[PDB]
């Protein structure tokens, strides 16, 4: 999810 | 841990501080709006906060503790009430207005450009009147909205991390009431007052994530990767 | 009002004797189940609770200094939140169970056979492992039931929002909370978090109501049940 | 409207 990558 | 040294002073500081920037719409004001332009002008908006959002909550004191995975849950719960109690606040001192952005202020009667919108707009205003009839302070709602990331997904999972974190912002919420000058009876009773709120808060979103889920298949616009992924999270 | 002149041991003990009886299923114990026959025993039973809830609430000190306009409308917005809360609350000592009845006791496995029902059992579920952790007292559920009477639709009293006697009783409910912390022998600073904990629950609760009226508008939307016509009605406001 | 006759009732 972009959200997952966002986070990072 | 390091929330969980953190004085009621300290916490205060540290919401401030990693409070996200106000953003502007790209709204053209020699142009009416139409359904499918307000539409994209309000998600476009949303899209771009959110990943201000993601900044914002790292820096909220415990939150970096999690799991990735609860970060993510979290945040996924979350992120309407968070955008609406950001709007909210934002409207405070426009009585019977929505400050989307500083260049995007709508009256009620705007609601009706969108099909079901108007409703969603009420509920919006009168939250906002709430807060006004309150006197909500900068510092109440910075505590309030790290509540509500903590709190709205905890109990769909660490947990009792988030709950030490949670007690901390009661802390620090009473400790705000307390320095205002209010009595013990009239900071418990303004803790309640505030934390009530939320259950309107939490209501919106509900509808909210509804209506932006029927625009989008209406197909009035067309939603962003981010904020699809985040919509399809509570479906 | 009398409302506001109440103690705190008065507001709790009048509480206490407003609270509404444990009602049966119509389950019939020897015969099986389906998602149509589980959603009539389920709707069965919320018609027939829905009838003392209504006299409940003209129970709950300062309600019916209220008009009756402002009544139905709280009653509307706060029904499925008020039934979801009894029933977290009777399922306390059963845990992975929802005691809908002392003869209707289900776990999740069983909530599966109704489409789209086992999440709405999932988070009913949590929310009364967290009453269980949190050792909720049946003085405090009272208080937090009333709470959600009058708080869930008292800011959608609009098209600009009005109610101070409201928040003056919810004030009240606060003080009596503290009151009953305060007798527990709780200390000052222990008052206030647990206060914000009771409180932040209602949120849930709040979000599992909203799931829950989504979930029995689909089903009636598929004529799985039909449904009584009050029933009806409390949906319809929804 | 039932919900407005029970109350009253
Ligand atoms: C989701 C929503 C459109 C966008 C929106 C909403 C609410 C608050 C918002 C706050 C923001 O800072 C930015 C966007 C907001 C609307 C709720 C319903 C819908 C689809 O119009
Ligand atoms: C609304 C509901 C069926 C009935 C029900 C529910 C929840 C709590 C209840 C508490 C009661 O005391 C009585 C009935 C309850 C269900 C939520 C979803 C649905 C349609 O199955």
């Amino acid at each position: 999810k972009i959200l997952h990558r966002l986070l990072q | 841990s390091l929330a969980l040294s953190l004085t009621a002073d300290q916490m205060v500081s540290a919401l401030l501080d990693a409070e996200p920037p106000i953003l502007y719409s790209e709204y053209d004001p020699t142009r009416p709006f139409s359904e499918a332009s307000m539409m994209g002008l309000l998600t476009n908006l949303a899209d771009r906060e959110l990943v201000h959002m993601i900044n914002w909550a790292k820096r909220v004191p415990g939150f970096v503790d999690l799991t990735l995975h609860d970060q993510v849950h979290l945040l996924e719960c979350a992120w309407l009430e968070i955008l609406m109690i950001g709007l909210v606040w934002r409207s405070m001192e426009h009585p019977g207005k929505l400050l989307f952005a500083p260049n995007l202020l709508l009256d009620r009667n705007q609601g009706k450009c969108v099909e079901g919108m108007v409703e969603i707009f009420d509920m919006l205003l009168a939250t906002s009147s709430r807060f006004r009839m309150m006197n909500l302070q900068g510092e109440e709602f910075v505590c309030l909205k790290s509540i509500i990331l903590l709190n709205s997904g905890v109990y769909t999972f660490e947990k009792d991390h988030i709950h030490r974190v949670l007690d901390k912002i009661t802390d620090t919420l009473i400790h705000l009431m307390a320095k205002a000058g209010l009595t013990l009876q009239q900071q418990h009773q303004r803790l309640a007052q505030l934390l009530l709120i939320l259950s309107h808060i939490r209501h919106m979103s509900n509808k909210g994530m509804e209506h932006l889920y029927s625009m989008k298949c209406k197909n009035v616009v067309p939603l962003s990767d981010l904020l699809l992924e985040m919509l399809d999270a509570h479906r």
